[PDB]
DNA sequence: ATCAATATCCACCTGCAGATTCTACCAAAAGTGTATTTGGAAACTGCTCCATCAAAAGGCATGTTCAGCTGAATTCAGCTGAACATGCCTTTTGATGGAGCAGTTTCCAAATACACTTTTGGTAGAATCTGCAGGTGGATATTGAT
DNA sequence: ATCAATATCCACCTGCAGATTCTACCAAAAGTGTATTTGGAAACTGCTCCATCAAAAGGCATGTTCAGCTGAATTCAGCTGAACATGCCTTTTGATGGAGCAGTTTCCAAATACACTTTTGGTAGAATCTGCAGGTGGATATTGA
């Protein structure tokens, strides 16, 4: 299909912010936005990592959300909604 | 080509209308509870898991679950539950 | 006249705005695509169930609202109000990350 | 055979006595497991979500809305220290985070 | 009676620093090692036969346990190391 | 036995008793406590061919915790799979934040 | 008795933590930190001695706590 | 009559700190403490050489540790001090509060 | 850096004490060779789910202008915590006694795992049912120029 | 201490998407009768654990005397909100074609379960080193000058 690249610019400036909101931040330097992302990575990578590892050990093409979940656990960062 | 999985839905649907009868619960809602019900059981029993173990002892009796839910569970919260499961326990043993 | 709200109060109207609501703030295309990138540069020809990339985009939003606190909290103890790279590498360092 | 009660209403539960002592026997926690267990661990599970919904349901009251969701749940989660502290590590979708804003960020 | 695998780190010990010699309270720092390890990837070949269905722990797991534990760099040559163990076993 | 057949000094038969019996699954695999029994070896001699450098290092010839400590530390990948793991006797690697030195 | 945690040996902690300058009130504060450790790893430990039927909490039992509080201590068995 | 400026000395005990391993607690002192905390949760118990030696081990790791943090967050606040603050602070983005 | 006088700290031995490494022998594994037993890897196949796609609307992301008020640079000084010389009571040692008490072990009756048979409580879908989401409309309650 | 421009509030609406109520079939609890197995109740029993006695030698508690640092004031350069105009890229809709799970059946290769018999790892008891703890002597790092 489409060369990907380039994707974590998605996360705009306006989503971020809106994050820092929730998280009750009210100033934020220029600078953040970029350490954002790059935190944002590393946790993505992380989580996928993982949640594939979970896939290609039960000989799938298709990530579950199972399989995310099992990776959150792991990542001692566990989520309730999805387990079914 | 069955498929059926299990939940513990019609579980917490029956407890809600007791302490809420007037209300109902949405479906992502009771999402969550499977969720923490699995998880709960699962922190529980791994316990318990752990210290029949530390004892070379081969069962988990209702001695296990009941300090797998004192480490596990804070202050109030544990000395409700573990009331509940005794009184559950011994109504049960009266074959009640 | 033209009437103009002063630097915070509109910062405190989302503020008060997004803590109300659990509604994910990242957009969901845009997400999906990195959550591809990243995996197809790990593994290839995978597939990702509906809720599989939305079990991720949660957590995700979750981590980061949850550090921009921690953040938060480390900008107000430098006497300061505007949160910098600084205080989220010392919250991170803190979190044992 | 006459007449077959199940071991949860013997137990005085309306959680599964049977399921979970399935659930037990297949999940390796230990070779044998007593009778007296999955009936004690059902207890404690019910007893849990009881008191989670009880607060649940009172999050909904207090909002005019009738059926619990996530943000109800976390809310009571967030607001009963218990609950935080057995759920501290756990994220829930859709539920969103407990309104609050550090005093220094407000105005003069 | 208390069985250790303290007798064995030292052979392994030896090995690397034949030279070498190890302390008690060492020797005890290495047993808590190897009981850890052994029980963070015994557990998760545990948790993965489990999310599979499966009821046997079989060097697939253990191997994809090591992917999901140990460090980048390290799970790699640990996957050698034990790839090799079981060919040179298997094989006479 | 099965730990020179696998090549391995690690017991590969008391790592098979060992996850039979600490309840992991039904059964287990035969060359499952032969791999497993290796990973554990690798990771130890790693652990001690840096601890044995450590004690070099200090001009000394039998390790003690101190050097399993600065051993691990010292080691981006070790510590990473550490991290929650307290050495006892083992202290902390010596480090003073710049700004705290004089003048 | 927790008052037998004296100023120097908490002066010495920090000291091995990095700490150059040590302000008056960080020993009280010292102190219910410490506590606190302590109170939550026994508990749990002799709920562990308190199980075992036992009248003795013996370093396994400590082991074991620290283990499940997160602060798994390699040296004493496990 | 000689002296040292204030702080030569802290560098002098920082940098020998750092090299020793032993417990900085006097052992009495401390086995004493451990007996009575642990005395309202139980009644007449013994304790292993060994379980008390545990626990002094663990405990000084985590303050030293907590040391370390806490200083990190003096210095984030520009300040070579630390206080109850930074201790509160680090404890907290760490979750134990 | 200079000139000097403290203390500190780094080194090259030195010599016992105390852990250590090396011996000498026994139960508890670990191996073997049988005797089933069965978990889950192939061999298709029914059929959910996902990756695509087209399409029209408009909800938001993007840039830019302006300037309010925030972060960072400086100067300062009260006064807090460091460096010390002092004086002592309490923590560190350490054999010894005495005995609580972990283990060990030995039975045995209550408690479980097995097995083969029924007998319903659940779950996957039809069917009917109804919070409240998203729209309006005042009327309040909050900001901020003056 | 107003008043004008917004933003917030919350009571009313109305059928749609998303519950919750039947309905139908089994997968899986519940039923009895066996065949071990568990792991407590008495007895002991060596062995770690308090308690003593009792000093010695530290460290710990104290009171001074500043060196420095922390926190309070003051400024101001310019970073970073609030607003606005423009129009792109995500949303929301509604199928479609197979890509690939999930299911249903066959059949070994491999695992468990006994029984029997090597070997090994773990004890205590010798049988000796590795360094600690201490001396000197010699440059160093500091702080006064
Ligand atoms: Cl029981
Ligand atoms: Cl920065
Ligand atoms: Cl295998
Ligand atoms: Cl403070
Ligand atoms: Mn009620
Ligand atoms: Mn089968
Ligand atoms: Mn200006
Ligand atoms: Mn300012
Ligand atoms: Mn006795
Ligand atoms: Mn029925
Ligand atoms: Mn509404
Ligand atoms: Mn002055
Ligand atoms: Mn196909
Ligand atoms: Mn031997
Ligand atoms: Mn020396």
């Amino acid at each position: 299909r489409k060369v990907l690249r380039d994707n974590i610019q998605g996360i705009t400036k306006p989503a971020i912010r809106r994050l820092a909101r929730r998280g009750g931040v009210k100033r934020i330097s220029g600078l953040i936005y970029e350490e954002t992302r790059g935190v944002l990575k590393v946790f993505l990578e992380n989580v996928i990592r993982d949640a594939v590892t979970y896939t290609e050990h039960a000989k799938r093409k298709t990530v579950t959300a199972m399989d995310v979940v099992y990776a959150l656990k792991r990542q001692g960062r566990t989520l309730y909604g999805f387990g079914g | 080509k069955r498929s059926r999985k299990e939940s513990y839905s019609i579980y917490v649907y029956k407890v809600l209308k007791q302490v809420h009868p007037d209300t109902g619960i949405s479906s992502k809602a009771m999402g969550i509870m499977n969720s923490f019900v699995n998880d709960i059981f699962e922190r529980i029993a791994g316990e318990a898991s752990r210290l029949a173990h530390y004892n070379k002892r081969s069962t988990i009796t209702s001695r296990e679950i009941q300090t797998a839910v004192r480490l596990l569970l804070p202050g109030e919260l544990a000395k409700h539950a573990v009331s509940e499961g005794t009184k559950a326990v011994t109504k049960y043993t009266s074959a009640k | 006249k033209p009437h103009r709200y002063r630097p915070g109060t509109v910062a405190l109207r989302e503020i008060r705005r997004y803590q109300q609501s659990t509604e994910l703030l990242i957009r969901k295309l845009p997400f999906q695509r990195l959550v591809r990138e990243i995996a197809q540069d790990f593994k290839t020809d995978l597939r990702f169930q509906s809720s599989a990339v939305m079990a991720l985009q949660e957590a995700c939003e979750a981590y980061l609202v949850g550090l921009f606190e921690d953040t938060n909290l480390c900008a107000i103890h430098a006497k300061r109000v505007t949160i910098m790279p600084k205080d989220i590498q010392l919250a991170r360092r803190i979190r044992g990350e | 055979r006459a007449k077959a009660k199940t071991r949860s209403s013997r137990a005085g539960l309306q959680f599964p006595v049977g399921r979970v002592h399935r659930l037990l026997r297949k999940g390796n926690y230990s070779e044998r497991v007593g009778a007296g267990a999955p009936v004690y661990l059902a207890a404690v599970l019910e007893y849990l979500t009881a008191e989670i919904l009880e607060l649940a349901g009172n999050a909904a009251r207090d909002n005019k809305k009738t059926r619990i969701i996530p943000r109800h749940l976390q809310l009571a989660i967030r607001n009963d220290e218990e609950l935080n502290k057995l759920l501290g590590r756990v994220t829930i979708a859709q539920g969103g985070v407990l309104p609050n804003i550090q005093a220094v960020l407000l105005p003069k």
